[PDB]
């Protein structure tokens, strides 16, 4: 098991290495551009008037 | 003085409230075995705001009534109603602790239709009982000499009515407890800590607190009213009807300061 | 599923009948059920309604008290006691299945009826009676209604029943345009308030019948004239 | 096997070279110059009632109108939210259900538990009553979270330290998912639904293809079990949360941390964690009794929503992001808006 | 304002609560017990009787004795990390412990027997979600302990044991050990048995134990005990 579970774990390892990767500060910015793309169609952030929310008084 | 009557209603009115806020806020205790401790807190609070206060004002005027025989027939129909609500809530709390020894499977969590109807059941019976045994009072069966003294005096209501707030009621509950007793220690009999004799502490603290602060004012009651020859004077009258008031100032205490969930909301209203 | 209805035949002004229906293959007691009559060369028409658990009851204003209705679970069979009975009574009785909640399509399934034969509400019309056409082409039947159908929850409560020659009605529509189980795509529904349309992209032999447009708004239920399509 | 051994530790510091290398800046340094977010007040508008013990598991549906809880009372309860009234009870065989389910055409219903079996119930029969359509079995461990890829397929995940994919009409396993060293606790699905992120016991977070059946990213950091994961609606990061009271937020393509959300008054664990329909809010439930938004952007508190008196299990954003579900031991589950 | 179909759902809705109601007080008036120890412990020998005399995942048991329901709950098949679902049974009303009394002189691939199920029953014990719990603790094979006592010492299992070696105080020794292992004895309690071929008294030990800790419970809601 020792033999086979070392192997296993190298290939795993190979594998996960040669991937691809872009600076954080890109990534980051990204997720702020997605954020503030869609922030305007967000109830929870932005509370939407009476006349449109679907929970109040029944 | 008056003001010590004063000082008893605001002991009175704080511990009820307490007790009230303390079942209402927590979630743990909306149980029906809490349903009728508040029973006997709401009838604490109702004494206190309908009754006591009359007493102030007899206190202050050295026993001269000058409202309407009306009003006289209202504050001892409401006196009289209330006390026997209290005594018979105690003794509803009694049986509740001896169906829960004796039948504790349907008593489990004191939740469900069987606790629910049965307590229920018991208040509604318990304040009917009240009203029943007071209505005799606002009939005018309160026969009384001068006017201007507002008494309970007359020979064919005070026997009776003692004996069904009391006496029925009291026996009901000593009988019940030593039952409990008994049940308890042959339990632990058939078996063979500090838990269990804590359990008969308070079995023993509860019986002899309404000894102590019932029974004196019952037996002087009769004595005066009935006896043949004795030398009862109004001193011990008062006494004794302030040592049956001070009972509902002290149930307060005994009924949940000294459960661990009730001294938890205690201290987390009161740390606020 | 399967619903029969037992009983029928020819009774007298002055007597009384017990109309019966077995109910199989499905759970009889969370289906709600219905009554419809269709007396011979006339429309449909409600009697009543039972609610699961027998917790409702209605009738219709030209039954009410003469007809008891009355519910059995355990049996999974249904009951209709008619005290009194008259002319106008002479009719086919039809069961129809319904069960109420979101999503839910009711009045889906229709039983095989039985006939029996005796020796304000909104009011529901079809212009059009016969529309005669050929196979293919398509075909569009419209429905109108003297209240508006729209209630403030947001849908319209309008129902579309096909009942083809010697068969119970079917369901085909349901609130107002969705398509109900089974039916092919080729139903298609529309309208707003009050003016709705039943269209047919291309029709084949199997659409011969009569279309019929019920309201499920308020009670008692109606139902509209009914349009027939020949070829 | 030393060999073996010693490649692999090169490996593993190779890849963190690699991984650093790239950290050129950070999260907080680039959010730093934009405004922060309000407030956030939430008032409960509906307190669904029924349950009689503690609240497993909740899922809600694409309509954004119905949803299923799971409770270990044996019941699960399709809740219309907008009136308040029951669409269905289904009777479970099992009382100690883990998790539920909900397809996302709404045809289907899974939920699982100890029983170490994902039922599949049809809300949709002829008969008018719901039923069992299929029983998942071949996994050796309780399930901890399954979601509905479609109406054919569905992804689950067990106890034994493994996720399978599950083929409903075939009723076999045709991938299973292996390397976790620890018991898998949660599944969250990606928008596209190519790939899906577990979180597990070893304080590992394992990326899956669901195609290939191979693991193709592995993340670490936590100090404690992941216990919730949720994808962020871009698709590109995810959340997770962990019993050491820390949210953690990953990134797919840079395969390392962005941001951590975190308080020293909090003590107590992470059992939900769940974005906002536009992921400028994270929301994530507590032991503590109560559900903290957190503001993914710049780690700063945004809200608490009090008002449960047990823990909080779960939580869920509507697909159309106008209210959040929060559920609790104490058999309610509240709507916030 | 509600429409007829709205309306019918809304019974629906109230007939659902209704069902659901009639079930929770059906379950509320039966008694759930977990079972938990080793298959050679007896666990097995255990759940078969009282089965009589009334794959993979955990077996529930269901049997009824003097008009009162149980529901017997087995976990032992659901090897794993045991405080990810410990704290499903919260509720339990009491846990039931087997424990092999004839294992003392046995070795385990701890590694001895005994000392891992001392293990296993001070680290359930002490559970911070069985903190208010009773537990019932059976000792199932002392018809063997007899044979195995007479041969073989208890001193290898009890290095500390320096009393005699009659069975009666070897097995009073064993009952001492595994009893003061309660670290919250104050808020619970543990009710010892011995089990044996003999399988009439089982149940009703059982059922006592039950009426017991469900009195107990009662009184502590009520403000005694
Ligand atoms: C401690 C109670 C004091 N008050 C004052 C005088 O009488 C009242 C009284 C008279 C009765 O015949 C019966 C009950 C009763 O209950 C309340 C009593």
């Amino acid at each position: 098991a020792s033999i086979a579970q070392a192997r296993k774990l190298v290939e795993q390892l190979k594998m996960e290495a040669n991937i691809d990767r872009i600076k954080v500060s890109k990534a980051a910015a990204d997720l702020m551009a997605y954020c503030e793309a869609h922030a305007k169609e967000d109830p929870l952030l932005t509370p939407v008037p009476a006349s449109e929310n679907p929970f109040r008084e029944k | 003085y008056a003001l010590s009557y004063c000082a008893l209603i605001l002991a009175i009115v704080f511990g009820n409230g307490l007790v009230c806020m303390a079942v209402l806020k927590e979630r743990a205790l909306q149980t029906t075995t809490n349903y009728l401790v508040v029973s006997l807190a709401v009838a604490d609070l109702l004494v206190a705001t309908l009754v006591m206060p009359w007493v102030v004002y007899l206190e202050v005027t050295g026993g001269v009534w000058n409202f309407s025989r009306i009003c006289c027939d209202v504050f001892v129909t409401l006196d009289v109603m209330m006390c026997t609500a209290s005594i018979l809530n105690l003794c509803a709390i009694s049986i509740d602790r001896y169906t829960a020894v004796v039948m504790p499977v349907h008593y489990q969590h004191g939740t469900g239709q069987s606790s629910c109807r049965r307590v229920a059941l018991m208040i509604t019976a318990v304040w009917v009982l009240a009203f029943a045994v007071s209505c005799p009072l606002l009939f005018g069966f309160n026969t009384t000499g001068d006017p201007t003294v507002c008494s309970i005096s007359n020979p064919d209501f005070v026997i009776y009515s003692s004996v069904v707030s009391f006496y029925l009621p009291f026996g009901v509950t000593v009988l019940v407890y030593a039952r409990i007793y008994v049940v308890l220690k042959q339990r632990r009999r058939k078996r063979i800590p500090l838990r269990e004799k804590k359990a008969t502490q308070m079995v023993a603290i509860v019986l002899g607190a309404f000894i102590v602060c019932w029974l004196p004012f019952f037996l002087t009651h009769v004595l005066n009213t009935h006896c043949q020859t004795c030398h009862v004077s109004p001193e011990l009258y008062s006494a004794t009807t302030w040592l049956g008031y001070v009972n509902s100032a002290l149930n307060p205490v005994i009924y949940t300061t000294f459960n661990i969930e009730f001294r938890k909301a205690f201290l987390k209203i009161l740390s606020c | 599923v399967q619903l029969v209805e037992s009983g029928g035949g020819l009774v007298q002004p002055g007597g009384s009948r017990k109309l019966s229906c077995s109910a199989s293959g499905f759970a009889f007691s969370s289906f709600g059920m219905h009554w419809v009559r269709q007396a011979p060369e006339k429309g449909l028409e409600w009697v009543a309604y039972i609610s699961s658990g027998s917790g409702t009851i209605y009738y219709a204003d030209t039954v009410k008290g003469r007809f008891t209705i009355s519910r059995d679970d355990p049996k999974n069979t249904l009951f209709l006691q008619m005290t009194s009975l008259r002319s106008e009574d002479t009719a086919m009785y039809y069961c129809v299945r319904s069960i109420y909640y979101y999503g839910s399509s009711p009045f889906d399934f229709w039983g095989q009826g039985t006939t029996l034969t005796v020796s304000s509400d909104i009011v529901m019309t079809q212009a059009t009676s016969s529309v005669p056409v050929t196979p293919g082409e398509s075909v569009s039947i419209s429905c109108r209604s003297s209240k508006s159908l729209l209630h403030s929850n947001g849908n319209t409560y309008l129902y579309w029943f096909l009942q083809r020659p010697g068969q119970s009605p079917q369901l085909l529509i349901y609130r107002m345009s969705n398509l109900a189980s089974g039916v092919p795509d080729r139903f298609s529904g529309s309208g707003s308030g009050t003016a709705f349309t039943l269209t047919i992209s291309r029709l084949e032999a199997e659409d011969v019948g009569v279309y019929y447009c019920m309201q499920h708004l308020e009670y008692p239920l109606t139902f509209g004239a009914g349009t027939k399509l020949e070829l | 096997l030393d060999q073996l051994r010693q490649e692999a530790e090169q490996l593993k510091n190779q890849i963190r070279d690699a991984r650093k290398a790239c950290a050129d800046a950070t999260l907080s340094q680039i959010t730093n110059n934009i405004d922060p977010v309000g407030r956030i007040q939430m008032r409960t508008r509906r307190t669904l009632r029924g349950h009689l013990a503690k609240i497993y598991a909740m899922h809600w549906g694409t309509d954004s109108r119905l949803l299923v809880s799971a409770s270990q009372d044996g019941k699960l309860i399709i809740w219309d939210s907008y009136t308040t009234n029951k669409v269905h009870a289904i009777p479970l065989r099992s009382s100690w259900v883990m998790t539920c389910a909900y397809a996302p055409s709404g045809n289907y219903v899974a939920c699982g538990g100890l029983d170490n079996i994902c039922s599949i119930y049809n809300l949709k029969t002829r008969e008018g009553n719901v039923r069992v359509s299929r029983e998942l079995a071949g996994h050796t461990g309780y399930l901890s979270c399954c979601r509905f890829l479609d109406d054919n397929q569905i992804v689950t995940s067990s106890g034994d330290t493994t996720c399978a994919l599950w083929d409903i009409e075939t009723g076999q396993q045709t991938t299973t998912f292996t390397g976790h060293t620890g018991d898998v606790m949660s599944l969250s699905l990606a928008p596209d639904t190519r790939l899906f992120v577990s979180g597990a016991c070893d304080a590992s977070a394992k990326l899956w293809d669901v195609r290939e059946g191979m693991c193709r990213q592995t993340f670490t950091g936590h100090e404690s079990d992941i216990n919730a994961i949720c994808f962020f609606p871009n698709g590109n990061a995810f959340a997770t949360g962990s019993d050491d009271a820390t949210c953690r937020l990953f990134d797919l393509r840079a395969d390392q941390e962005l941001m951590t959300y975190s308080h020293d008054n909090i003590i107590c664990g992470i059992t939900s964690v769940s974005f906002s329909k536009s992921g400028r809010l994270l929301l994530a439930g507590y032991d503590d009794f109560n559900c903290n938004v957190w503001d993914a952007l710049k780690a700063d508190r945004a809200g608490v929503l009090a008002g449960h008196d047990n823990r909080v299990s779960c939580l869920g954003v509507t697909d159309d992001g106008m209210a959040v579900a929060t559920g609790s031991w104490d058999s309610f589950l509240k709507i916030w808006n | 304002t509600l429409s007829a179909e709205d309306k019918a759902a809304v019974e629906r809705s109230k007939m659902i609560d209704r069902n659901l109601r009639e079930d929770g007080e059906k379950a509320a008036r039966e008694v759930k017990l977990l079972l938990l120890g080793a298959g050679e412990s007896g666990k097995n020998t255990i759940v078969k009787q009282m089965k009589i005399i009334h794959t993979t995942g955990i077996v529930e048991t269901h049997f009824t004795f003097k008009d009162l329901h149980f529901k017997m709950f087995d976990v032992g098949a659901q090897r794993s990390e045991r405080k990810k679902w410990i704290h499903c049974f919260e509720g339990v009303t009491a846990i039931i412990f087997c424990v092999a009394l004839s294992d003392y002189d046995l070795v385990l691939a701890e590694m001895n027997r005994m000392h891992a199920s001392m293990k296993l029953f001070d680290s359930i014990c002490n559970n911070k979600w069985f903190t208010d719990t009773s537990i019932i603790l059976f000792l199932n094979k002392k018809d063997l302990f007899e044979e195995k006592i007479k041969k073989s010492p208890l001193t290898i299992c009890y290095p500390e044991y320096a009393g005699s070696n009659t069975y009666e105080e070897a097995a009073a020794y064993i009952q001492c050990q595994f009893e003061d292992l309660n670290k919250r004895k104050d808020t619970k309690e543990i009710y010892t048995h011995f089990t044996c071929s003999t399988d009439t008294k089982n149940v009703q030990f059982v059922f006592d134990a039950v009426t017991d800790v469900i009195i107990k419970n009662n009184l502590k809601d009520c403000g005694l005990f």
